C-alpha cells in the first residue's frame, strides 16, 4: 500500500507539471494565428501540431 | 468561359468545369451532362480531392488555362461577385451561396482558373467557401472551413 | 514403444525453416502494406499546410 501511494502521489505530479508545460507550449501560439510554429515543437517537444 | 450544367429531371443541381488536361465534376452531385461529346466520358469516383476522368479528345482541348502557385491576395473573378484573399476565401456577402451551383470556377484577371467551389451554403453573417487550391509547387489541396455543408 | 511421441516429434530442421519462411515473410508483407497507408496519410497531411 506504500508502493501504490508513492506511485499515485508521483503520478499526480506528472499532470500537474507536464500539462503545466504543455499549456506554456501552446499559449504563445494560439495568441499568434498568423505565425507558423517551429517543426521541433510541433510534434516532438509539444504534442499539438499545426491545424489548417 | 465554358462550364456545363448537370441535368437531373430537368433541373440544375451542379456545374461541371473543364480545365486543359482533365474535366471536373463534383462528387456530391449527380445527373446527366448536357453535351453529346461529353456523353462518352468514363465517370469514376475518387477521394475528396474531386478527381474526374478527362478523356475528352483534342477537339475542344485548351479551354481554361491553369493558374500556377504563388497566387497574390488580390482580385479574383467569381461568377456572382469577387473574391480578394489567398490563404482562405474572402467573406462573400449574403444572398449568394444557394444550392445546386457546385463546381463553379473562380477565374483570374487573365481568364485562368485557380479554384473550384465545393460547399458552404451558409455560415452566418458571412459565407466561407470550401475550394481546392495548389499550395506551393502545384500539389492540389482541398481546404475546408469549420462545419461547411456541401453545396 | 519405450518412449512417448509428442506433438513436435516429427518436424525436422528443414521443415521448420519452411514454417518460418511461410509465416515470417507473409506477415511482414502486410506490415509493409500497413506502413504504406501511414506514410501517404502523413504526406497528404503535410500538403494541407
Amino acid at each position: 500500500c506504500t508502493c501504490v501511494a508513492i506511485i499515485m502521489v508521483s503520478c499526480v505530479t506528472s499532470v500537474w507539471l507536464l500539462c503545466r508545460t504543455r499549456n506554456l507550449c501552446i499559449t504563445p501560439y494560439k495568441l499568434a494565428p498568423n505565425a507558423q510554429v517551429p517543426i521541433l515543437l510541433a510534434l516532438l517537444c509539444c504534442i499539438k501540431p499545426t491545424r489548417a | 468561359d465554358k462550364t456545363f450544367p448537370i441535368m437531373l429531371n430537368g433541373q440544375v443541381n451542379g456545374y461541371a468545369c473543364v480545365v486543359g488536361g482533365r474535366v471536373f465534376k463534383p462528387l456530391h452531385v449527380e445527373g446527366r451532362i448536357d453535351n453529346e461529346q461529353l456523353a462518352a466520358i468514363k465517370l469514376k469516383k475518387a477521394s475528396i480531392y474531386d478527381l474526374e476522368y478527362g478523356d475528352v479528345p483534342q477537339c475542344m482541348k485548351s479551354d481554361t488555362l491553369q493558374y500556377t502557385s504563388d497566387k497574390p491576395p488580390g482580385f479574383y473573378n467569381w461568377h456572382h461577385g469577387a473574391v480578394q484573399y489567398e490563404n482562405n476565401r474572402f467573406t462573400v456577402p449574403r444572398g449568394v451561396g444557394g444550392k445546386g451551383d457546385s463546381g463553379r470556377p473562380i477565374l483570374d484577371n487573365k481568364g485562368r482558373v485557380v479554384a473550384i467551389v465545393l460547399g458552404g451554403v451558409n455560415e452566418g453573417s458571412r459565407t466561407a467557401l470550401s475550394v481546392v487550391t495548389w499550395n506551393q509547387k502545384g500539389v492540389t489541396v482541398k481546404d475546408t472551413p469549420e462545419g461547411s455543408e456541401p453545396w | 514403444a519405450q518412449h512417448t511421441e509428442s506433438f513436435t516429434s516429427a518436424i525436422s530442421a528443414t521443415a521448420w525453416s519452411w514454417i518460418k519462411v511461410l509465416v515470417g515473410g507473409t506477415s511482414a508483407f502486410i506490415v509493409l502494406g500497413l506502413i504504406a497507408t501511414a506514410v501517404v496519410a502523413l504526406v497528404l497531411f503535410f500538403h494541407r499546410h
